[PDB]
Formats: C-alpha cells, structure tokens, sequence
C-alpha cells in the first residue's frame, strides 16, 4: 500500500494536463496547460496579490494575464514554467504532498536525452518525490490495449506521432511526427464557420467553437460522396445552441473539419497525411514486423476521437498495403486517455516496482540513471 | 519544566520565573488562602517573602502609593488553568486590605447589597451566572476576558470600579458541546429554588425541553444549581437593580429558551416558511413585550429596505431558525453587557481617585488543529500583551544596566514581534480585508480569501499559505505567532463579521413593553439613519460593519489603559488534563511555557546574563556568607546592600 | 471610531450634492449644486453683506443673484465655485471641521486624469483633510447591491451613462454617456403640459413641474397602446392641486415625459435611447463577460425612479439579446441614493482603511498618488 495507493501519474500534455493516483481508473485531475501571469496590477476581492496562475484559473481569467503554454508540440519547452504546472497539479490538483508519493510521468516519442535528464533533476531535487519514472506516450497507449507490438497512431492537442513498437522498445528510426492536431484543428473550423457565414466574435463565441468540433465533428468516410451528399440536402445537417438562443447550423463542414487529418493541404499544409505516415512508418520498419504492425494500428488521443475515423483509416491503409495482409485499426473509446490509464496499470504493477528510480539510484549516479 | 515540577510535588504552588508568578491548579484544598497569610504578606516586598499571588498583589499596591503611578495585573492561562479563581481572590485581597466604608463594616447584613467592597465582589456570581459554564476542562470556566479598574483613592482606600468584558461565548447560547454545558443561570433557573420564576418564565424544570440548553450536559456534580440562584438572585438585589430589571433579566432570559423551541413548516407548493403553531411564539411574546403575530411576521417575511425604499423579503425554513438563533444570541449578549453597564453605575462613586489598579483576565494563545475567527482574535490579543511585556523588560533590564554601570546595548525586545502585529492590525493587513469584503454585498469566503493572498503572499514573511495535515482540519493560511505557527481556517469569517440581524424583529424589540429590552436596541435603532439604502457603510448611522471594527477599537482602549500602567505578570497553569493533585504531564506544561511567556523571558534573560537577582531576595538568601558585611549591605540599603 | 465614525461620503452631482457620516442609511444632506452671486448691493434684515449663497439660499434668493452651476454634465468646470460648494457641506451642512476627518469623494465615468489630482490638490491643501479617496459613481452604485460585476445604467440631473464593471474594474472603452437626463426631462414636461394649454408663469409655477414629473410621472411598458387608451379615456388622468387652488390635470404626457429616455427624438435629439445604449455597451464589451452583464444591468440615479422604468427595460433589452441570454435588470428603491450608499458602506468597511489616500502618501508623492 506503501506506495500501491501511492503512486502518481502525470501525463504532460501540449493542452491539457491527466493527473491522479496508479489504481484508478481514468484522471482525477484534467486541466489545460497554460500559466497565466498578469498584465496589470490589481486584485480580486477578497484575495491578495497574485503573482501567477495556472490551468482553470488562467484561461478564466485570460484577460488580465499573457498566458503561455509550457509544452511546444510535446517537448517542455519552458522549465520555469513547467515546474509551476507540476506544483500546481501536486499541491492543489492533487492535494498531496510529493515528497512521500512515487511519480510516474510520461515524454514525448523523440524527446531530448537532456530533457528527460532535467524533469528528473527538477522532480527529484526540487520536489523531492521518494522515485520516479519516465514513461513513453504511445507505449504507454499501447500497453493499456494489452499489447506489446503494435504502431500507435497518436493524436493530441499540438502533435499527431506513429510510434512504431515492438515488444515494448518504441522504433527511434521510424516515428514520424506531423505538428498538425486537435488546436489547428479548431482554428480550421473557426475559419470555415465565419465563413458559413458568421461570427465567433466575443471570447464566449470563440471558445465554444472547440465544443462544436467535439460534440458535432465526423470523420466521413467516402468524404468524396459526403459532399456530393451535403448538396442534395438531406437531414445532415446540425444546429447547436450557442451561450444563449443564438441557434447556429452547421451541416456540411461537420467532416470538412476532420478530413484536414486526412488532407493537410486544407490548412496550407503540404506534409503528407495521417494513413499515408502510418503507412511510410511502416515501410521504413523491419520486413518481418510489417505484419505485425498492420494488425495492431491502436489509436489514442483526443483529437482521434472524431466518429469514423477508424473506418476511414481501416480502409485508407487496407488500400495502400499488400492484400496479402491483415489491417487492423484498434480505437478504444477511453483512448483520450489512453497514455494515462497505460501508466496507471503499469505504475500499479506488481512487477514494476524494480524500474522505479530512487533517490538511492539518483543521489549515487547523477540524473543519466533514469535517463537509460 | 523540572523546578515547577518538583515543587509541585511538594505541594507548593507558587513559583516565580523572572517577573511572572507562576501557578499552578493544586486540584485540592491549601491554607494558602488563609486569612493568616493575607496579612503576613501585608507590606512585605517579594524578597521578604516566598512565591505567591499576595506578593505580587500587595507590591502593586506598595508600588501603587510609593511612585504614584497606576498598577495592573495580568492574569492569562487555558481554560482550565483557574485562572477567574486568582482573579477573584486577588481581588478580595484589594478589598480587605485597604477598604473601612467605616458604616458598612459592621456584622448587620454584612456584605449585603447596600456595600461596595460587596458590590465589587458580588458583581462576580452575576457575571459567572450568565457569562460562565462546564466546560470539558474546568467546572465553573469564564466564556469572556474581563478588566477591572479598581479605583483607589488619595488616602490609599477604595473608590471605585470598573468593568468591561470582551469576547463572550456567544454560541454557547444555542450549542454546546456533548460534556459541557451552556450558561449557568440556565440550570440554576430550572433548578426549582424559586418556583414562581418557572411559572413565571413559563417553562418546565426538564431542560430537555429546551433543545437550546441541554445539548450536551445538564447536571454537574459539584454545582449546587439551587444555592446559586440564590446567589445570584441576591447578587443582582445588591448590585442596585431595579425589580422591574431583575424581572428583565429573568423574562429575558427564559425568552431565550423558548426561541429555540420556535418551530416552523414549509408553506405548501412554496419554499417559504410559515409558523408550526402560536404556542411558544405567544410565550415569546408575551415575555419580551411582543405581539404574537407582528413577530411571526417579521420573522418570517421580512420587510427590509433595498434602494431607497422598504422591500418585503420571504424566508426559508432554514433561513428562519438561523436568524432565530441570531437574534437569541444577539439578546442574551445585549443583556450581558448592559448588566456590566448597569453594575458599573452602581460601582460609581463621587469620591475622589487617584490611581488605580488594573485587574485584567483573558485568555492565553491557544492553538488548535482548528484555528477559526475567534482565534485570531484572541491570538491577537495575546501576541500585543507579549510586545507589551517584552517591551517593559527591555526598558526594566536597561536600568540594571545603568544602575551598575555596565555597559550593554540593546534593542527593544518588542519589536520582534511588530513584524506580526502590523500584518494584523495595520491598513492592508487581516483585519482590513476582513472588514473591506465585508462592504461587498456579493463576496465570498472565497473572495476574501484570494484577496488576502494576492497582497500578503509572498510579500510577507509572516504570511503563509497552510501546512493541511497533521492534526489539521483544513487549509487557509497560517501566520507566525511568537507562540509559533497558527493555521487559520476562513470560513464564516464573512458572516460572523457581519453580524446580521432581522432587522425587523428588532424593530419590534426597539418597541417593546419592557423597556429594558427597548433600551438594549437603541443603538441599533440609532444607526439605521446611515444605512438607509442597499449597499453602503452602516456606520454612516452608527452601525457596527466589522465584527471585528469594535474588538480592535476595545483592544485599543485597553491596550493604553495598560500602558499608563505598571504592569505586573501572573501565568497560571494547568497540571494534567486528567485533574489530579501533585501531577504533571510534561509536554503539556511545555506547551504553556512557550504560549505563555515564560520561556521567551528566560530567553531574554540569557542573552548574556541569565539568571537575575532581585535584591531583597538577594540579601536573604546570601546575608550568611560574609554575614556581617552582606548583612549590613542588604540592610543599609535594599541595594547598595548586594552591592 | 477614530475614522470608523468619522469618515464623510460625499457625492458630488449635477443636480444635487449627497453628503453624510460613512456608517449612516442615507445622506445627512441633500442640497442643490449652485452658488449665487448677487447682481445687487444689499442686505437681508439682520444679516450683513454677502459674498455669495450656495445650495438652497442660492435658490431661494435666485431673483436677486446669478446662479451658476459647478458641474456640467458630471464633470467639475468651475474650481472657485466648487471649493464653495465642499466648504458649504463640511462647515454649514455637516458642520464638521474637515482636518480630522477622512472624505470619500466621487467622479464620473471618464473623469479627466487632471481633474482627479485637482480634487486631490484641494482636498489635501485647501481642506487639510487626513485622508480622502475618490470611488467612481457607478462602481459604488453596483457595490451597494451587493455585486461586483455587472452593468451599471446611471441617470441623475445632467448625465446618463452605462458603465459595465467586471471584478469592480469599470471598463474604459465600454462606458457610454447620453447627455439627457432629469433636468431635459422636466423642461420637455413643461413644454407638453403648457401645450396642454396651460402656463408656468411666476417662478412658483416653474418649480412645481419638477414636482408634478417626479410625484406623477410614469414609464408605461408598451407605450405604444398606452397612447391608445389614453384616447378611449379611462381612469388615467391625474390632477396635482397647485401652490393655490388651480388644479391641473394630467392625463397622458403623465408618461409621454419618460418615453422621452427610450426616444430622444422627442426631444430633437438624434443619439440612441437608454435600452440600445444599455446593449450597445455591452456588444462592445469581451464576449465571454456578456452572460454576466445581461444578468445584471443595475439601475441608479434620480431619473431612473419612474415607476416601470425597469419593466420597460426589461423587456427592451431581452427583445435585443440573444434569446439564449438571460436578462435581469435590477433596480432598487434606494436608487436615487445608490451611489452615495455604496460610498457609506466600503468607507466604513473594515478592508478600505488600507486604500484611504493620507497626507503622508501625498506629501511624499504629489497628485499624482491617488490618481492610480
């Protein structure tokens, strides 16, 4: 119990921040990733002078602080910063205290030995966690499907990755990385609303845009006899409340959205698209693991979340691949937190305990130990 | 720790540790009292004489007459350190030893109402009626701090007096704790010694009637519920009140009661309330000088004033036996502190005064794992007694120093602690914020909070944001007492400060037939011109807008009053919490120590040269070793004697 | 005490000052905002030679002086004779000295940086006050009912204004002033009410319409069929008894007097009406504050008293929202003291002692200190 009810897991994310205890089974604390800091001095009432703020308090209060994001496409990009976001997700998210709680966090498919070094030097030396441990996204996405091999699609707020893996040691050479996601993504629809003819004019307009992409947003298949299909008019269109009455429709560009995915090109964008990556990752794998991998396509991420994505990605690579091979496009529903509930399986095995590093292992080898 | 211990057990109770008088609870019976010693330490210094309280109260006296300067006495400890006990003995002492009303003297209803030196004692059975109850840790424990002034004369004999209370209990009105109980009057009441007072009041002698009073205990064992009434009954007789008053007080307080057994229902298809019956509203009524009805109302739809007008407001079920209770509160305390005004008025004599001689009981910083407003308050007090003392010894010291000549320099011992103080009562700091919020007719705990630390964290070293475990409740914000730590909980705070009333109902109250209840709101009534429309400043008409406005304006008048003052120590202290004779738990006396002074002034002392003679005390003991030489010294001059 | 009974709230209008002990329900002294200066040499019986008259002897006496008023629309104009109205209030009106006690004062809405310090300048040096502050007028209106953001609709004698206040921060560029108020009003009366065939002839004719607007005057919600019954003639009309017997009848322009607040047009004003300034306040204000503003849209000030103003109001605005808006027009019965009540209470709050701009702060800063 010592640590089994013990250990943390924190999934640091380009958006948002997952956050709980190894045992449970979806994050105790969700918020975004951003740290406000305010343009103005002043107060609230009632409070005192605040030199800063992160998550849910910065983006409600955005008017009054310049806001910044600590996570560039996955890769810490600011330490200041990031270390205000852990301590937030520790001592208010979480309300515990670090220095008795294994940490269980997770990086980025390709991230710099150097990082991986530092986040340990912080967590360690100034957080002062008993242990800790640094696990990789898409393998932690993969583990919690069940399996060992397998390529991982992943998909979130500032990154879309293929990590390709094979019992268990995620493939350096053949990971691709399309900075292209869920954030572009809203930016995309925003565009193609206003120019159905509307505005998203106040910041009560501009944030709800994002609920739209989420609740009304579909990945078509045959998105070629979709619109084909919009202008016939059928009953596919929808419309959404907004804060108040203001009843906006939204038919056709419902899809337009998510085939962005599939089609950068939309967005000024002439990297290649999703399925073709999963694909070129794959022919850039070893020749005897490519049957392997194409049976195992697991999805995760939140912007993978878009219905008929799988069919679409079923059938775009079955399309590309040898027919002599089985597809197999695994996309659980739980996948927006997929990484997180890999950890929370891990870090609360009974086999794990022998990778934790201690402060034994860091305070005798220096912050290379963890790093491996 | 160990010298108190050891002469504990040897059953002597009175240790001094530096300026202080230490004492501790014997938790049995001592000759210490005794009409013997009364005298024996009647113009003796306490060099002359071993460790105890007489010492301490006879040299203020001496002190009193010799430099001509005003005297006090402060007297702190836990709640069940006894400390009421040495306030009151202290003051027999004043009494005795220098009063000779000449008539009043004689053995013809001696003590009777009709004497101060009576008054001046029997003030104390009133206040411990209506102001004192079983508490889990004393029997009899004081829920307010007090302050007496008593007014000598020119000659040196009696003249006058003066009390004021600070902080009641108020809560123990409408709760208590499952092993105490609420005031005494209430049970004494009950008690059947004066039937007519049962009919009167129209209440039961079962206090399980009366939900607001028997929620924890209602019979202890070593109280006499029926001789006290008399007591008290006597008491207020001799305190100069009128019948018609004592009528009041009795009525007044049987209302009380009865309010808590005010019940209401909801409305049908309507969330409001409405009355469940004119059974006790009738006896309310009757009692207060009420009308049934008019009361009901305004307790039910109450008619406030909103903009520039008056608009009617409904209730909740909820809503009602909330203010209810407020008001039964806010009664009882009224009541409380007209009878300390009325008691004064009496203890008001034409004769000449000279000096005086403060006799001041509150309680020391306690800390809890739930430290709420009232702490804050209180800690506060004590934290502004400590400077006052720290201050006095550094001023004390520096003339020891001067007197002999050597040569050591010194900063003030206070100004350690200004750090905290400023925090507190200082224009940006707690209390403001506290009582700024309070004017922001939609803030919350939550607000204050958050205003709290966006100006004092981080740019305050005093300041801290909360250690929530341990044997903590909470989390809010933790400030650093001399004491130490103290982690506050905020959440009330905003209310408890407002001190909301229905201000119709004391409408009503401002009314009534009986005029003692009439006069209690007056100052309410007088107030209300200032805050006419919705929003504002209350105090435009006179009206409180802090619950915490006054506390600091009273802190202030007391906190001068003590510095025209020569101040004189006295800690008292609680063995064990198990209530036995000759014992000690350790950690707990530590605990004291700290909160209490005592091992910030050995502190002080050792920085240096700890361990310092008085110089009688100094003869004394140490005439016999060049006993010819040191006995002519000490003799020839107190001082140049040591020397 | 030291301050707690003595802090004075001043309130400094077109019209009327409002002036009394912080702490108080209401005003100790209401009184108009003029100083006479007399056009001829001369005495009353018993009194000597007088330089000037301010407040109600200026109006009583005003055919023997020229009458002139401090502050137009809002704003100070005239410094001479408004250090004259301030030593009136303290010494005559109040009857306090001034040197021992903190004054909290009032500006308007987009009050002149320069003016603020002027004030300052005359408080501190002129009237050696201890301490003094200067709250704007609708952020103590809102204060007073209890809130902290919400919209304030402000109307007294010479300005109407909308000032939306988020987290007690009234915002500069949402702010909207409409010069008509009571004072247009009464003058418009006079005209439809000698054009009922009447005449204000004696100046204890002309006085008297003011009264007959205030006791009378109504806003009609659907003013419109309110016109048309007036026609039918029902029980509508009103007749006031005059100083003497002649009884004037009132019928209609009872409410053809306040329709002049939602159509300027009445009065050859071409600026927009106090319903679509209310809105257009808030589609200039962010997005994401609107729900709030919409939900409280606080009404103060003397001209904001005619019964049904708030129905009116209530159903202009929820007919110009987005029906997915809630609207909530709050207008209370203090109202024509709102300003000065919210003035009472945060000056004798517990908190502002902290705030209270001393001698020490000015000596040592100049102006420009409370300013802010």
């Amino acid at each position: 119990d010592e640590d089994e009810t013990t250990a943390l897991v924190c999934d640091n994310g380009s958006g948002l921040v997952k956050a709980g205890f190894a045992g449970d089974d979806a994050p105790r604390a969700v918020f975004p990733s951003i740290v406000g800091r305010p343009r103005h001095q002043g107060v609230m009432v009632g409070m005192g002078q605040k030199d800063s703020y992160v998550g849910d308090e910065a983006q409600s209060k955005r008017g009054i602080l310049t806001l910044k994001y600590p996570i560039e496409h996955g890769i810490i990009t600011n330490w200041d910063d990031m270390e205000k976001i852990w301590h937030h997700t520790f001592y208010n998210e979480l309300r515990v205290a670090p220095e008795e709680h294994p940490t269980l966090l997770t990086e980025a498919p390709l991230n710099p030995k150097a990082n991986r070094e530092k986040m340990t030097q912080i967590m360690f030396e100034t957080f002062n966690v008993p242990a800790m441990y640094v696990a990789i996204q898409a393998v932690l996405s993969l583990y919690a499907s069940g399996r060992t091999t397998g390529i991982v699609l992943d998909s979130g707020d500032g990154v879309t990755h293929n990590v390709p893996i094979y019992e268990g040691y995620a493939l350096p050479h053949a990971i691709m990385r399309l900075d292209l996601a869920g954030r572009d993504l809203t930016d995309y629809l925003m565009k193609i609303l206003t120019e159905r003819g509307y505005s998203f004019v106040t910041t009560a307009e501009r944030e709800i845009v994002r609920d739209i992409k989420e609740k009304l947003c579909y990945v078509a298949l045959d998105f070629e006899n979709e619109m084909a299909t919009a202008a016939s008019s059928s009953s596919l269109e929808k419309s959404y409340e907004l804060p108040d009455g203001q009843v906006i429709t939204i038919g056709n560009e419902r899809f337009r959205c998510p085939e962005t995915l599939f089609q950068p090109s939309f967005i000024g964008m002439e990297s290649a698209g999703i399925h073709e990556t999963t694909y070129n990752s794959i022919m850039k794998c070893d020749i005897d693991i490519r049957k392997d991998l194409y049976a195992n396509n697991v999805m995760s991420g939140g912007t993978t979340m878009y219905p008929g994505i799988a069919d679409r990605m079923q059938k775009e690579i079955t399309a590309l691949a040898p027919s002599t091979m089985k597809i197999k496009i695994i996309a659980p529903p739980e996948r927006k937190y997929s990484v997180w509930i890999g950890g929370s399986i891990l870090a609360s095995l009974s086999t794990f305990q022998q990778m934790w590093i201690t402060k034994q292992e860091y305070d005798e080898a220096g912050p290379s130990i963890v790093h491996r | 720790l160990y010298n108190l211990k050891e002469r504990y057990a040897a059953w002597m109770i009175y240790t001094y540790s530096g300026l202080f008088c230490v004492t501790v609870n014997p938790y049995k019976w001592l000759p210490v009292y005794n009409p013997k010693v009364v005298l024996a330490y009647r113009g003796k210094k306490r060099q002359e004489a071993p460790p105890h309280i007489f010492s301490i109260s006879d040299n203020a006296y001496q002190f009193m007459l010799t430099d001509r300067e005003n005297q006090s006495i402060l007297i702190t400890g836990e709640s069940g350190a006894g400390k009421t006990v040495n306030t009151k003995r202290v003051i027999q002492y004043f009494a005795t030893i220098a009063a000779s009303g000449e008539k009043k003297k004689e053995e013809q209803s001696g003590k009777m109402q009709g004497t101060l030196e009576d008054q001046i004692i029997s003030a104390n059975p009133l206040l411990e009626a209506f102001g004192n109850a079983k508490t889990v840790r004393n029997d009899n424990s004081s829920r307010f701090g007090k302050f007496i002034r008593i007014h000598f004369g020119a000659t040196g004999k009696l003249a006058s007096a003066d009390i004021e209370t600070y902080l009641l209990e108020k809560s123990r009105v409408t709760f208590q704790l499952p092993a105490e109980r609420s005031y005494h009057i209430f049970y004494q009441i009950m008690s059947n010694k004066k039937p007519e007072l049962i009919d009167m009041l129209l209440i039961t002698t079962n206090p399980y009637d009366y939900h607001y009073v028997s929620e924890g205990e209602i019979t202890v064992p070593s109280i006499d519920d029926q001789e006290e009434l008399m007591a008290t009954d006597s008491a207020i007789d001799i305190l100069g009140f009128s019948a018609d008053e004592k009528t009041a007080i009795y009525k007044l307080t049987g209302a009380v009661m009865h309010y808590g057994n005010l019940k209401f229902k909801q409305k049908q298809r309507e969330e409001q309330a409405e009355p469940d019956g004119t059974e006790v509203a009738d006896k309310a009524a009757y009692l207060m000088g009420l009308n049934s009805a008019e009361l009901l109302k305004a307790l039910c739809y109450p008619r406030v004033g909103v903009g520039n007008e008056a608009v009617t407001k409904g209730e909740t079920v909820s809503e009602v036996h909330n203010s209810v209770g407020a008001l039964a509160k806010a009664v009882y305390e009224k009541m409380f502190l007209w009878m300390v005004i009325r008691i004064n008025q009496q203890l008001d004599t034409k004769q000449p005064r000279q000096y005086f001689i403060g006799v001041l009981d509150i309680a020391g910083f306690e800390i809890f794992d739930f430290n709420s407003f009232e702490q804050l308050c209180i800690n506060f007090t004590n934290e502004k007694l400590q400077q006052f003392f720290n201050h006095h010894m550094f001023v004390l010291e520096q003339e020891e120093y001067k007197k002999e000549g050597i040569e050591w320099e010194f900063i003030d011992f206070g100004m350690d602690l200004a750090a905290c103080i400023e925090l507190i009562e200082k224009p940006m700091g707690i209390f403001s914020i506290l009582e700024e919020e309070c004017m922001f007719p939609k803030a919350t705990d939550t607000s204050f909070k958050n205003k709290l630390y966006d100006e004092h964290l981080g740019k305050s070293n005093n300041f801290q944001k909360p250690k929530p475990a341990k044997g903590k409740a909470e989390a809010h914000f933790s400030l650093v007492h001399y004491a130490g730590t103290v982690d506050y909980n905020i959440s009330g705070w905003l209310e408890k400060n407002k001190d909301p009333l229905n201000e119709t109902v004391i409408g009503l109250y401002q009314k009534s037939s009986v005029k003692t209840l009439a006069l209690l709101f007056a100052t309410y009534g007088g107030e209300a011109e200032g805050g006419g429309g919705k929003k504002g400043g209350k105090k435009k008409g006179s009206s409180f807008q802090t619950v915490s406005a006054l506390f600091r304006e009273n802190l202030n008048k007391l906190m001068a009053n003590l510095r025209s003052t020569h101040p004189h120590f006295v800690r008292c202290i609680i063995p064990n919490e198990t209530k036995t004779p000759g014992a000690m738990e350790h950690e707990l006396v530590l605990h004291q120590l700290r909160c209490n002074g005592v091992l910030e002034g050995i502190r002080i002392c050792r920085k240096g040269f700890p361990s310092r003679v008085l110089y009688a005390d100094f003869k004394q003991r140490y005439r016999v070793l060049n006993a010819s030489a040191i006995p002519e010294g000490q003799f020839m001059d107190s001082k140049k004697a040591s020397e």
